[PDB]
């Protein structure tokens, strides 16, 4: 939530189980590990701290940025996680080492939406400035620049599978699906009532839900 | 830090200077407030700065000491404070065996008032009767000159020895 | 924080900012009235 | 910082443009005052766009503001400080919450239109 | 004459004192005056009055 | 940052000032500074303050209210037109340039025009281009316009409106967003019929999005 507490619940009690504290600011984002002992929590106080399921402690609180860490994107490996911040940086720090790798410069707003392909190579951040730079972490380079709307994008994720398509969602409301490699706006998600806040593919491939800012809950099914 | 008054004196129309009075609030809070509203004040009778501003000195001794400063009978006969009439001593630490000491002249016990005496010598009787408003910091020669001014019947000085001004430094 | 004056040409405290404004221009035959 | 509260909080940047704008809308009659008549003007549906202060003393009382905001489709945004809102209002007193009203032909229309688009973009 | 000099030179120091900047807070007022000597109050004066005295003092300064 | 004054308390800072300023004029005149002021006298006042001169000489009386007459036009003529000089110099130097500020942020624009065969508008998109120090370029192609205007906010809220109400075949805006420096020079014209030409023109600044996007758009239009 905002107040800067986390909140772990479970898929049958409605209160929460776990009540981690800790941090002051608001709580922007908040991703779980995919080996699922560690979670990442990103904050406005200009750091990311990491938790635990079996220690429940401050594993790494690590700083760098010079504003609030927005939004945090592990890889599928596990190996590094590019945390980006709201003073338009993205920090590739290693998860094995406790170093930064890769710095995502190049964007001018904050960056709201940020995620790892699951090749393993590639990296796209979405930003403010209604472009979404999509660089390469064995080439360490900006592959592409997509302009996809004309508003903050503040939804950028693959496919979890393969990663072919790209959904990019930003405050126009509409949604672009330029393929991940493709780049295509293959389809325009409109409909959308307000500003497309949050998006996420299935696990298959066959349904996208995109939440949007007049609270309704948008399915993408294929016909 | 301690307050500090002044208090320009005018003997026979003449200004002999301004005479530099701080006052002991740590020892004597009370005469030293009184003393900060008699000094300029804000409003004392009907919305008026009532205070020591235009009083005269009344008895002026040679070497003993300079008595004054009553702004409701002149004479010293007047008796006004801050505490609506006359109000009790603050403490009996403060001795006046040192010269340029005004303490608050009084009639007795409890009796102390707007009229204030500069102590122009070592006065041991004077301990214990009275407490020590505060100490003059400057101005000792103006002092030493009203003090030395002529004196007719009862101390009564034959020259005018008024403040022309008086407020806080 | 810290304000410019619209009647004075200064920076000013903005706490101070209403009272400024309020006796910044206090009209002097008040005072002399 | 201050006011966690002021999540519609703008920058120095943005601010000083929101005042301007204000002050220009209370020239041409365009503005109302206070958090009653911003209540009124979202309920009549002719407010564009609705600013506020973030040091309110309960902060409580201009915090139905926001919901009736997304209720009606008005763009909101909070400033930090009440007296600079309310001397961009023309009023001495401090005002904690402005609307800026629909008018038909004014020539504020632009102006309205980029202050929304900076408005939202502060949302999220 | 030295009449009209002095004239013209007290209607130059109240021109200038029309001009000239002095902070309306009344405590940098008395630490101004307490920078620069002149007592905080004469005869009972007010803020107003303090805040006249400070510009006169400046004018003549 | 700056404070307004409220209506009522500009009324009370004017009305100081003046009353200031005729105190000061009315403590020359008592102190024999300045000579005391002359009765103001027109046409209509002839008659009331030179009433008993005018009978003897009223020719002489007639030129003398007309010259006070002028000379108070000759002050007030010369005053406007002295305070006028600012603008000599304050003009389209100091009053007409100011560039929107445009240090931090390039607004960029693109659009993509279907039917720009007619030079007219091209000579007004360049003419507004230059006029609003708006900088971008211009690739035609087989029913293929893009127009990609990089400026300042003002000059791209201009030309948004420019392109799209005052200038007629469609145009739709296919790209609207900022960028950290400038890409394009000044307004050039450049055709390409083939598109790995402008392809390649446009991937030199490091914009071959636009490229694409506007041959993606022309796709996802005629598939429809």
């Amino acid at each position: 939530a905002a107040d800067g507490s986390v909140k772990l619940w479970s898929l049958d009690s409605d209160e929460p189980v776990a009540d981690i504290e800790g941090h002051t600011v608001r709580v922007a984002r908040v991703m779980w590990h995919p080996s699922g002992r560690f979670l990442g929590t990103t904050c406005y106080d200009r750091s990311w701290r990491l938790w635990d399921l079996e220690a429940q402690e401050e594993i790494l609180h690590q700083e760098g940025h010079s504003m609030g860490v927005y939004d945090i994107a592990f890889h599928q490996d596990g190996s590094l996680a590019g945390t980006g911040g709201l003073d338009a940086f993205g920090r590739v720090w290693d998860l094995r080492t406790g170093r930064c790798i890769m710095f995502l410069e190049g964007h001018l707003k904050e960056i709201y939406g940020i995620n790892f392909s699951p090749n393993g190579y590639h990296i796209a951040t979405g930003s403010g400035d209604n472009t979404c730079k999509v660089w390469d972490l064995r080439q360490r380079r900006c592959v592409y620049t997509i302009p996809a709307h004309q508003n903050l994008v503040t939804g950028v994720k693959f496919e979890p599978i393969h990663g072919n398509f790209l959904l990019t969602g930003a405050y126009d409301n509409t949604a672009k699906i330029w393929t991940h490699p493709g780049w295509s706006p293959l389809k325009t998600l409109a409909g959308h009532e307000g500003k497309v806040m949050g998006l996420d593919i299935s696990s298959d491939g066959q349904l996208i839900a995109t939440c949007s800012y007049d609270r309704t809950f948008k399915l993408w099914m294929a016909e | 830090v301690n307050p500090v008054v002044f208090f320009d004196v005018s003997i026979g129309g003449q200004e002999v200077g301004r005479m530099k009075i701080e006052l002991f609030a740590d020892v004597v809070p009370k005469t030293a407030e009184n003393f900060r509203q008699f000094c300029t004040g804000e409003f004392r009778k009907d919305g008026v700065p009532i205070g020591y501003k235009g009083s005269t000195f009344h008895r002026v001794i040679k070497d003993f000491m300079i008595q004054g400063g009553d702004f409701v009978n002149g004479d010293g006969t007047g008796v006004a404070s801050i505490y609506r009439g006359p109000f009790a001593d603050e403490n009996f630490k403060l001795r006046h065996s040192a010269p340029g000491l005004l303490s608050m002249a009084n009639s007795g016990p409890s009796t102390n008032g707007c009229q204030f005496f500069i102590t122009c010598s070592k006065c041991d009787w004077l301990d214990g009767k009275h407490v020590v408003f505060g100490k003059i910091i400057d101005g000792l020669l103006v002092m030493r000159k009203i003090e030395n001014v002529p004196t007719g019947p009862n101390n009564k000085p034959k020259l005018p020895v008024v403040i022309s001004q008086c407020g806080e430094m | 924080e810290y304000l410019v004056s619209p009647i004075t040409g200064e920076k000013i405290p903005a706490s101070k900012m209403q009272e400024h404004m309020r006796i910044g221009l206090l009209d002097p035959r008040w005072l002399e009235q | 910082d201050v006011n966690p509260k002021a999540y519609p909080l703008a920058d120095a940047h943005l601010t000083k443009k929101l005042l301007d704008l204000v002050q220009q809308s209370c020239n041409y009659k365009q503005l109302r005052k206070g958090a009653n008549e911003a209540t009124k003007t979202l309920n009549r549906g002719i407010s564009e766009f609705i600013v506020m202060a973030a040091d309110a003393e309960p902060l409580e009382i201009i915090l139905h503001l926001p919901l009736l905001c997304e209720d009606k489709n008005v763009p909101y945004v909070f400033v930090r400080s009440k007296q600079a809102l309310g001397r961009a209002c023309g009023v001495s007193r401090p005002v904690i919450a402005c609307s800026v009203t629909i008018k038909e032909g004014s020539q504020l229309k632009q102006q309205i239109q980029s202050i929304q688009q900076s408005i939202e973009r502060l949302l999220v | 004459s030295e009449r009209q000099a002095e004239v013209l030179a007290e209607f130059e120091r109240r021109k200038r004192a029309r001009q000239i900047n002095v902070s309306t807070d009344d405590s940098e007022v008395k630490a101004c005056l307490r920078a620069l000597g002149e007592p905080i109050t004469l005869f009972g004066e007010g803020p107003a009055e303090r805040r006249e005295r400070l510009r006169n003092i400046l004018s003549v300064v | 940052l700056g404070v307004y004054l409220t209506k009522k308390e500009q009324k009370k800072l004017r009305r100081q000032t003046r009353r200031e300023a005729q105190k000061e004029l009315q403590e020359k005149v008592r102190l024999g500074l300045m000579p005391p002021p002359e009765p103001k006298v027109r046409i209509s006042n002839l008659m009331r303050v030179l009433g008993t001169e005018a009978v003897q000489d009223p020719t002489k009386v007639e030129a003398h209210v007309r010259a006070q007459m002028a000379k108070r036009q000759k002050a007030h003529e010369e005053a406007n037109a002295a305070r006028k000089l600012t603008a000599e110099q304050r003009k389209v130097k100091k009053i007409k340039k100011l560039k929107e500020d445009i240090s931090q942020g390039v607004h960029i624009s693109v659009y993509r025009v279907r039917n720009l065969s007619n030079p007219a508008k091209k000579f007004k998109i360049e003419a507004n281009a230059g006029q609003l120090y708006l900088t971008g370029v211009v690739v035609l192609h087989k029913d293929v316009n893009v127009v990609v205007v990089e400026g300042g906010p003002k000059a791209q809220k201009k030309f948004k409106r420019l392109m799209l109400h005052r200038i007629k075949n469609k145009c739709v805006l296919v790209w609207e967003g900022t960028a950290k420096d400038r890409s394009f020079g000044e307004m050039k014209f450049k055709q390409c019929p083939t598109e790995n030409m402008a392809r390649e023109h446009f991937k030199k600044h490091g914009a071959e999005h636009y490229w694409d996007l506007a041959l993606s758009e022309s796709v996802l239009e005629s598939t429809d």
